[PDB]
This record gives structure tokens, C-alpha cells and sequence, in this order.
């Protein structure tokens, strides 16, 4: 039951890196900010926002998984449900399973 | 009191415990294999 | 002859304030200013009316565009527009003129009118545009005014027995699977967000039941609308869903 | 060391209204950082970092001969721990944990898909890139962003694509969950005198051999026929008998 | 109740950062 998402999410991924070109290309341009953008000294006071925000919100797995630390993070969250689901995490149903 | 959620807290917190209790051990099991050379 | 290399300075700091959207002046010299201790966005940022300096123009659109360009290239994260905006406006202060100073007062507000409407159309196509405010405002009146009555039928009707005990014994498992039936049995499981529904019990006291106690919470934390909408409104849609 | 360009930065807060000094400060910022710059884009273009005075930040550290074979054996630490992030000589615009882990990661993968394919560095794919300009740049967390999904866009494709990782889940599903269940009932079949024996009762390299001619049985094939991934990680599995039973085991993670 | 286990979990950041920091050590002073 756990693998079905697995496999669905690595099919969707596999189909999606198909159609994929290898290497992309980046372009930009001039950049004559110049001193409009230097902004030398200690720092600014843009740091706190930074903190402020927070990146905990990420879901629906779209279009696949794009991130190699997902794709780890994936089967390590799998593995871990394997484990916690039957009873060998908790040390009540570890002891019964054992005398059973 | 604190918000109850549909989401088990205990749960996450007993498995990140888990997830950190295989990483100590293999990383024993490592640097044993490290000294004994 | 002194008071323009000494004005110059001020500029530079309404340049950098008005194209990428930043303060640089570390002393009390500037008519904008930040809070940290604050725990919202719209209330971060604040003007003081008193140090509007005279040979200033427009200073409460300058204000709007500060703000709306912190809150693009900082909360929604959309870098490549925010740096593509950078770009073509350098071109104008730094290529075709020479600094803020080397503008006459009349292309100056022009100037800036022309970033203003830029900057808010671009604000428009991004919150009403991709995050859809509206239809999450709907959804909004949808579900905390209790307008899929279906809906929570299915819930009560589901959980008439989980809410009948103390809101102390309802764990989060009960409170997942009521959902879950809730959700199969009546219309919102066809539903385009159905997955952004989350149910919660606010206070587990042991004095209140589970009726006095479920509230039904639509998650849009994913998205950056959820830095505008602060803790109140949410609070007061909290208790008109509550009577 | 790098300690340079703190040293100018707080120089130059002083001068921050005076044009002319600022000028020259700004433009001898720009110059002596040009090195630095130069180390940043090799690291993040072709994951090789080169001048060896231990100048830049992502340190890379050989292993000692001492443990060449204990090393290799276990990669997953030669690539988690022998690089690492010098604070001491970071900016202001690397201080943050989300830019660290970006930039070491990008450099490794980058790395990891020129140690495997074994190029030299990237001139087949002909593509046009783009290197940071300087440190006061406004882009620079766009351009590490940009570089990091390129880093992963190349290293995806190479897993999935070239490696074959989908058949490897599968595969590690078959043999270590029991997804196709023949194999191992008839290993039990086999075998079911001597597995109920106690630990030390019974000779330990015998199941070695009879889980091989279950498990890792073989059929040739000609020069050029491609091999399956199957075929390869089907030779590669070891089952050998080990003191810690499942019960001591399991309690540690908690005849 | 669950402040026992948020305790516990930071005591083994600690010590498994104690251990990496063991492992730099020893491969710096090996080198």
C-alpha cells in the first residue's frame, strides 16, 4: 500500500526526465546597476526577512520528483513508515510481537 | 493546552528518534571500522 | 554648490530603495523606516510624514513601490521578473540620465508614476493571476460560513459518536479518518481543493465536549497570500464559524 | 587569508559618502575579489576546485592511504564528510544555510556525474552558461538557483535515464521485501532442516551456497549483448548468518 | 509530555555531531 505512491511518483518522474534535454542554457543581461546595487558596508536590513519566511510548505509531488535530496528524502520517509507501521517501534507491541 | 491535529505528533517525533538512532549506529559501526586499522 | 554632493547620498538612497526595493541608511536619516519586533508584513514597514523632505516627489508612491518590491522578490520569490524590472529601470536611471539628482522634477515623477503602474500591474497578475484570490476567497465564504451544508451533514453525521466524548479523548487518527468519511460521503471529494481541507480541535479542555470544539480549517499557507491575511481575520472567521 | 575583503568592507563604511574614495576602494574591491570569483566559478560550472593554498570555502579533503579501501568501500561518507564549508572566510551573502547547502551540493553533483560518465568536463553538451560577474552582484542567488537545477536536471537524468533507478526500486523490492515470494519459499523449502537449528549447531557456509543456487543463478551472454540491471545486482547480494539476532538488534534502534 | 521527547532528540543531535566532529579529527590528525 505504501509502494503505490512510490512507484506512481517514479513513473510519473521517469516520463517526465523522457522528453528532457540534457544541459540548459542561461543567459542574462548587461547588468549596468553598477553602484545602484553594490550596497558595500556591514549589510542591509533585509536579513530578518529572510528568517521570517519559512519553507516547511512543500507538497503534492508535481510533476514527479524534481530534487535529488526529494527523491532520498522519499524512500527514507517510506522506509521509516515500514518501520513505525509494524510493530517493532514502540517497546508494548515489540515485547508482545516477541512473545507471540 | 497545545492544538490537536489529524497529523500523529508523537508519531513524527518517535520516528525522527528512530531515523537518528540508525544514523548513530552506523556511524559507530563505521568509526570502529576506521580505529581498528 | 555644497547641497548637491551633499543631497546626492539621499538619493542614492531612494535609488536603492525605489529599484530593488531595499534601506540602506543604518541611521535615523530616510522617511521609511522598519520594525522588527513586528510579526506581519503590512505592519513591518511603516512612513513617518514628518521627515518627507521638500525637494521630494511623490513620496507616497515611492513608499508603494518599496513596499510591493520587498514583498515581490522576498515572499512570492519571483526573482527573474523582479531582476528583468531591475535591469530595464537602471537602463533609464544609470544609461539614459546620470543618477536620480542629473533628473529634472518633472521626469522624475513621471519616472516613477510609470513604475508604480508597472509594479501593480505585475502585483495584480501575480495575486489575482496565479493565487487566485478570488476563488480562495470563495472557497473561504465556502467553508467557514457553512455554505456546503452537505458537507458537514457528512461530517456530524460521521463523527456522532467521536464528538459525544470529552474533547480531551479525540486523538488525531479519529480526527483523520472522520474527515477522510466525511469528505468520500458527501460533494467536496470532487472538489478541486479538496486536499487543502484540514480539521483541528482548538481547546482540549476537559470541561468541553467535541461539538464546542471542532473547527474546520482551509490551509492556503502554501501560498504568499497567506502573509496579507493576518492572524485576526482568521481569529474572527474562527468564531463566526464557531455560533 | 580572505580575511582581506572583510577588512576592505569595513574600510569602506567609513568612505561610504565620499565619491572618490569610495571609487577606489570599490574598484580595488573588485579586483583583488577576482580570484575568489574565479574559484566560485569553477566550483559551481565544473564542480573541480583548484588552487590548492586552502583559500576557498567548500574544502575538499583527501583521504589518508591509511583507509584508501575502507573509503572506497563506503563512498556514502567519503561524499558526506570530506567536504565541508569554512566558515571563517565566508561573506555576508554566503551566511545562510540555504545558499551553503545549495552551493556544496551543486559543486558535488556536478562532481558525482563527471567521476561516473567520465568526462573531462562538459564540452560535448555544448551549452551556453553564464558565471557570476562579481560578489556585489544583485542575480547571485539567482545564479547559484540556476546552476543548482542545472546540477540536478544533469544528475536526475543520469539516475533515471542512463543508471536505470526505476528497475533498481524494483528490484530492491523484489529481494528485499519479498514482492515475487517463489524464490524464497523454495530457499525455505530447501533449507528448513537447518534454519530451526540452533546459531552454532550448524554450519554457517553452507546456506551461502544454497541461497546461491536460488538466488544468483545465471545464464551467459555473448560480447556487446547489454546486460540487465537485474543481472548485475543479482551477482553483487551476499546472505551470511550474524550475531546480533532481530530481537538484541531492534532494541538497540528503539541458542 | 512530548517535551521528554523533543529532550531526547536534541541530546542525539549532539552526539551524533560529536561523532562527525570525531571523524574530522581523526582523519585531520591522520593526514
Amino acid at each position: 500500500h505504501n509502494f503505490e505512491e512510490i512507484k506512481n511518483l517514479i513513473h510519473t518522474t521517469a516520463t517526465n526526465l523522457a522528453t528532457s534535454e540534457l544541459g540548459s542554457d542561461i543567459n542574462d543581461e548587461g547588468d549596468n546597476i553598477f553602484n545602484g546595487s553594490l550596497i558595500r558596508g556591514t549589510f542591509n536590513n533585509n536579513s530578518i526577512f529572510d528568517s521570517k519566511v519559512h519553507k516547511h510548505r512543500t507538497t503534492t509531488y508535481v510533476e514527479g520528483i524534481s530534487t535529488v535530496e526529494q527523491l532520498i528524502q522519499k524512500f527514507l520517509d517510506y522506509s521509516s513508515t515500514l518501520l513505525n507501521d509494524s510493530l517493532l517501534t514502540r517497546e508494548e507491541s515489540l515485547r508482545q510481537l516477541r512473545k507471540m | 493546552n497545545i492544538a490537536t491535529t489529524t497529523k500523529s505528533r508523537e508519531e513524527e517525533l518517535n520516528k525522527r528518534i528512530v531515523n537518528y538512532k540508525i544514523q548513530l549506529k552506523l556511524m559507530k559501526n563505521f568509526l570502529q571500522e576506521l580505529i581498528d586499522r | 554648490t555644497a547641497f548637491t554632493e551633499v543631497v546626492k547620498p539621499y538619493y542614492n538612497i531612494v535609488e536603492h530603495w525605489i529599484v530593488k526595493g531595499e534601506l540602506i541608511d543604518n541611521n535615523n536619516e530616510f522617511f521609511i523606516i522598519f520594525d522588527q519586533e513586528q510579526n506581519e508584513f503590512n505592519s513591518i514597514i511603516k512612513l513617518l510624514p514628518k521627515k518627507i523632505p521638500a525637494f521630494i516627489k511623490s513620496s507616497d508612491k515611492i513608499f508603494q513601490i518599496g513596499k510591493t518590491l520587498i514583498f515581490l522578490n522576498k515572499y512570492c520569490r519571483e526573482l527573474k521578473w523582479v531582476n528583468q524590472y531591475n535591469v530595464k529601470y537602471s537602463a533609464i536611471l544609470f544609461n539614459n540620465h546620470q543618477g536620480l539628482a542629473s533628473m529634472t522634477t518633472n521626469e522624475m515623477i513621471k519616472l516613477i508614476d510609470s513604475q508604480y503602474n508597472e509594479i501593480l500591474t505585475f502585483l495584480t497578475q501575480i495575486i489575482q493571476g496565479n493565487n487566485k484570490l478570488f476563488t480562495h476567497v470563495y472557497n473561504f465564504k465556502r467553508f467557514y460560513f457553512m455554505e456546503t451544508n452537505d458537507f458537514i451533514d457528512a461530517i456530524m453525521v460521521k463523527g456522532k459518536d467521536v464528538f459525544n466524548e470529552s474533547s480531551v479523548n479525540i486523538s488525531s487518527t479519529y480526527l483523520r479518518k472522520v474527515l477522510q468519511d466525511a469528505i468520500q460521503i458527501s460533494s467536496v471529494k470532487n472538489f478541486e481543493y479538496v486536499d487543502r481541507l484540514d480539521s483541528r480541535v482548538l481547546n482540549p479542555q476537559h470541561g468541553n465536549l467535541g461539538w464546542e470544539s471542532f473547527t474546520i480549517e482551509y490551509k492556503i499557507d502554501d501560498l504568499p497570500m497567506s502573509y496579507l491575511f493576518e492572524g485576526h481575520q482568521h481569529l474572527q472567521y474562527l468564531k463566526m464559524f464557531h455560533f | 587569508g580572505g580575511l582581506l575583503l572583510q577588512v576592505i568592507q569595513e574600510r569602506m563604511v567609513y568612505y561610504k559618502g565620499d565619491p572618490t574614495s569610495l571609487d577606489f576602494l570599490t574598484q580595488l574591491f573588485d579586483i583583488v575579489s577576482s580570484d575568489y570569483i574565479g574559484m566560485l566559478n569553477q566550483w559551481l560550472l565544473e564542480g573541480v576546485i583548484n588552487d590548492p593554498f586552502d583559500e576557498f570555502m567548500i574544502r575538499e579533503k583527501r583521504v589518508p592511504d591509511s583507509f584508501m579501501e575502507i573509503f572506497q568501500s563506503k563512498s556514502e561518507y567519503y561524499w558526506n564528510e570530506l567536504f565541508l564549508i569554512k566558515i571563517d572566510g565566508l561573506l555576508n551573502q554566503f551566511q545562510n544555510s540555504t545558499i551553503q547547502s545549495k552551493i556544496l551540493n551543486t559543486g558535488k553533483y556536478l562532481n558525482i556525474f563527471k567521476r561516473c560518465t567520465g568526462l573531462h568536463n562538459f564540452e560535448s553538451l555544448k551549452e551556453k552558461l553564464t558565471t557570476i560577474t562579481s560578489l556585489a552582484a544583485p542575480d547571485l542567488e539567482l545564479k547559484i538557483d540556476e546552476f543548482y537545477h542545472r546540477a540536478n536536471k544533469m544528475l536526475m537524468k543520469l539516475l533515471f535515464d542512463g543508471y536505470n533507478f526505476p528497475s533498481v526500486v524494483n528490484i530492491f523490492q523484489r529481494l528485499f521485501l519479498f514482492a515475487d515470494s517463489f524464490q524464497i519459499d523454495n530457499f525455505i523449502d530447501s533449507t528448513f532442516s537447518e534454519l530451526k537449528r540452533g546459531k552454532l549447531k550448524i554450519s554457517v557456509s553452507r546456506l551461502q551456497k544454497q541461497y546461491d543456487d536460488i538466488f544468483k543463478e545465471k545464464i551467459e551472454n555473448k560480447v556487446g549483448v547489454r546486460p540487465s540491471v537485474y543481472d548485475v545486482l543479482k551477482k553483487n547480494q551476499k546472505l551470511s548468518v550474524t550475531s546480533e539476532s532481530l530481537y538484541k538488534v531492534v532494541e538497540e534502534l528503539m541458542d
